[PDB]
């Protein structure tokens, strides 16, 4: 008779009404994603259109039942989730125009044409090609040519559209009750109605800057070391003191510094830990490694998954007779259906990614009891930290030796630990400044503190200082340097990777504290304790039922993100690097202008 | 799935109507603040156990 009962009835009808349509759309998408053909595209399009129409109709219907009338907090969360997604508060000739802009941006990103040094025969694409060239090619001229050409292609082509796109997005943000697009994106990390656990949208920036200022010294020491390594690798191009060339380091965008391991390996005379050679001796296959990962998951104290997963999985290349996009995904179709789509080639990285995907599958299985609107997990950093901690705790020499792939003779030495820690740090800590700088620049652009005529210079000014790299070729307001990235042109938030790392390490430490294990936590072997499994499972089966602060307190005992576990993990590398830089200055000089 | 007066033991009620969840008269089409009972099931061979 009251408002609360009406809301409860509406929600309990809505869940059962929407489950079928969501299942149909997901099944159509999965069917397309392995048997690519035009009819599958049409099926996906019509199913998604029906799902979107139903969602928008339900969102329009749910406008009643004012939120201050409803007292139950879960009903408030469900109503807010229903009201937010599917909202279309915008005038005509703008929504369709925005959709056209977005799909044109996606198409132009998916089709890049450099066409070699004026060679009509071949026009390289972002498939194995120019990116593969930047992966491994010791040639300054070729790297510089590709580096400038790619941005010249996706520069003035995409530069004018970004201004009107951000203008329209800010107009939409003004239309609904918000501040701007930056505030709209930051609103995900929000808690209200609960004391001691309420988290606003203003403390996130303060926490991020505090964590970055705490992180800085280790990153700057690693930067000095890699500068010296590049200096004895690349002669006459690296300034004694200053920044680094952008195109030389790592990948195309410099996000991951993984490809510098060979040029920066310290005392790497000893054989690598990788066990991809021994796999052929036992004639391993995808089924074997997936079963081993399932056995590890069971030994942790968690159930193994249903026979339907084994029946409907796609854990092998279908062959030339089928058209399938090969990329590891973990689909949860609903109604008790879970399946992984991934090709395997019997290699160590495949062995790690099997565990990485199985972690997500188990997390999806865990929270399948909450209502539909709260089935998705907590703050989006959790869903990657839970999948990354298990990959972290599965590549240790102890676990490999226990499994049997490692020979029971390779003892551990200081140099092997140093090599492993540097290999980890080349990808774990390297991306933090890049993500921080990109997200900060996007936030300033969204807020409007940077005038349009001041673009393309303050961005590089941030690059010359925060990260410590310098453009090799001067750039003006005709190019859009932060536009060649996949996520910029596809309208995806980027802070999810800054909070992914910290959280993850925290979890690991807490888990490695549940199972009594001495020594450095960088070699932890959580594979037999049942207390750690209970600690993880007591938080896994929650979804969006409690604020993420409460879950964080449940798992580790803290109240917010902290950076101490990461430095605890990387302390030996910090000490060795400090002992190594006995004759090299640490820092950079922004005044250096090699391009002149 | 939507009916008051929980069934007494061993009784069957084949009576499709329009649920009056709300405070307004409701005749024919449910529409807003009004629902229809007897939701379906759905069944596929790939459904989970
Ligand atoms: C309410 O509305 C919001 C926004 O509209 C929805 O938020 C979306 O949530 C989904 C679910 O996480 C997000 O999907 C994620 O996309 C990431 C980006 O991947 C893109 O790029 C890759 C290539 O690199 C493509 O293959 C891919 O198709 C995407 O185009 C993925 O990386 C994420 O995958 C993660 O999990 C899987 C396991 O499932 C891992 O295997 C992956 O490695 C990865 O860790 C994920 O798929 C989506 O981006 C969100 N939208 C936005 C705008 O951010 C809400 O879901 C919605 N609420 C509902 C529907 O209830
Ligand atoms: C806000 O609304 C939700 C939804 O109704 C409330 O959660 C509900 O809590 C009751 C218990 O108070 C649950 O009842 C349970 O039913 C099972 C049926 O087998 C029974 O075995 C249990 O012993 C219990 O009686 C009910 O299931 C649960 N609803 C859902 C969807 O899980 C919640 O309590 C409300 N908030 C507050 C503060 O009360
Ligand atoms: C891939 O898609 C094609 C095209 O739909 C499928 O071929 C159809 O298969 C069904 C039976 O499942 C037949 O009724 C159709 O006549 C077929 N059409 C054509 C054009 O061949 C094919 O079976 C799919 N392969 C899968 C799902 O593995
Ligand atoms: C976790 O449990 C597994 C299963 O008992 C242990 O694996 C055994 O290790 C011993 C030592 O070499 C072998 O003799 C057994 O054959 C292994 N069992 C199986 C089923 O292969 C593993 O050592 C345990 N890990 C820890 C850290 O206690
Ligand atoms: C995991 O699979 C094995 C083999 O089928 C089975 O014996 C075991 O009970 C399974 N684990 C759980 C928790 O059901
Ligand atoms: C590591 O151990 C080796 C001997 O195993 C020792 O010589 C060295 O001083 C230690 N410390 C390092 C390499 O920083």
């Amino acid at each position: 008779s009251t408002i609360e009962e009406q809301a409860k009835t509406f929600l309990d009808k809505f869940n059962h009404e929407a489950e079928d349509l969501f299942y149909q759309s997901s099944l159509a998408s999965w069917n397309y994603n392995t048997n690519i053909t035009e009819e599958n595209v049409q099926n996906m399009n019509n199913a998604g259109d029906k799902w979107s129409a139903f969602l928008k109709e339900q969102s329009t219907l749910a406008q009643m039942y004012p939120l201050q009338e409803i007292q139950n907090l879960t009903v408030k969360l469900q109503l807010q989730a229903l009201q937010q997604n599917g909202s279309s508060v915008l005038s005509e000739d703008k929504s369709k125009r925005l959709n056209t802009i977005l799909n044109t941006m996606s198409t132009i990103y998916s089709t890049g044409k450099v066409c070699n040094p004026d060679n009509p025969q071949e026009c390289l694409l972002l498939e194995p090609g120019l990116n593969e060239i930047m992966a491994n090619s010791l040639d300054y001229n070729e790297r510089l040519w590709a580096w400038e050409s790619w941005r010249s292609e996706v520069g003035k082509q995409l530069r004018p559209l970004y201004e009107e796109y951000v203008v329209l997005k800010n107009e939409m943000a003004r239309a609904n009750h918000y501040e701007d697009y930056g505030d709209y994106w930051r609103g995900d990390y929000e808690v209200n109605g609960v004391d001691g656990y309420d988290y606003s949208r203003g403390q996130l920036i303060e926490d991020v800057e505090h964590t970055f200022e705490e992180i800085k010294p280790l990153y700057e020491h690693l930067h000095a070391y890699v500068r010296a390594k590049l200096m004895n690798a690349y002669p006459s191009y690296i300034s004694p003191i200053g920044c680094l060339p952008a195109h030389l380091l790592g990948d195309m965008w410099g996000r991951f510094w993984t490809n510098l391991y060979s040029l920066t390996v310290p005392f790497g005379q000893k054989p690598n830990i990788d066990v991809t050679d021994a796999m052929v001796d036992q004639a391993w296959d995808a089924q074997r490694i997936f079963k081993e990962a399932e056995k590890f998951f069971v030994s942790v104290g968690l159930p193994n998954m249903t026979q339907g997963f084994w029946e409907n999985s796609m854990l092998t290349d279908p062959g030339n007779v089928q058209k399938a996009v090969c990329h590891p995904t973990a689909w949860d179709l609903g109604k008790g259906d879970f399946r992984i789509l991934m090709c395997t080639k019997v290699t160590m990285d495949d062995f790690l990614t099997a565990h990485h995907e199985m972690g997500h599958i188990q997390y999806d299985m865990a929270y399948a009891a909450q209502p539909f609107l709260l089935r998705n997990g907590a703050n989006e950093g959790f869903h990657e930290a839970v999948g990354e901690i298990m990959s972290l705790s599965a590549a240790t020499p102890k676990h490999l030796k226990s499994i049997g792939l490692l020979s029971p003779d390779f003892q551990e030495d200081n140099e092997t630990e140093i090599n492993f820690l540097l290999k980890q740090a080349l990808t774990i800590v390297g991306t933090l400044p890049f993500t921080y700088m990109l997200e900060k620049w996007r936030w300033m652009v969204f807020k409007g503190e940077i005038p349009k005529d001041q673009w393309m210079k303050k961005w590089w000014e941030m690059k010359r200082e925060i990260v410590g790299v310098v453009e090799p070729v001067p750039h003006d307001e005709t190019y859009c340097d932060p536009a060649s990235l996949f996520h910029v042109s596809n309208d995806y938030s980027f802070i999810r990777y800054y909070t992914r790392t910290l959280y993850q390490f925290q979890f690991q430490e807490a888990l490695c504290q549940a199972a009594k294990h001495e020594g450095p936590l960088h070699k932890c072997d959580i594979s037999n304790s049942t207390e750690a499994g209970q600690k993880l499972f007591n938080m896994l089966r929650l979804g969006k039922s409690e604020p993420w602060t409460l879950a964080l307190e449940n798992v580790v005992g803290a109240k917010n993100m902290n950076v101490r576990p990461l430095l605890n993990y990387f302390e030996p590398l910090f000490t060795w690097l400090k002992d190594q830089n006995k004759n090299s200055f640490v820092g950079w000089s922004t005044d250096w202008s090699p391009y002149a | 799935l939507l009916r008051k007066s929980k069934l007494k033991p061993f009784e069957r009620d084949i009576s499709t109507e329009i649920y009056q969840a709300g405070n307004k008269p409701c005749n024919g089409v449910a529409g807003p603040n009004c629902y229809s009972p007897l939701q379906s099931y759905g069944f596929r061979p790939t459904y989970g156990v």
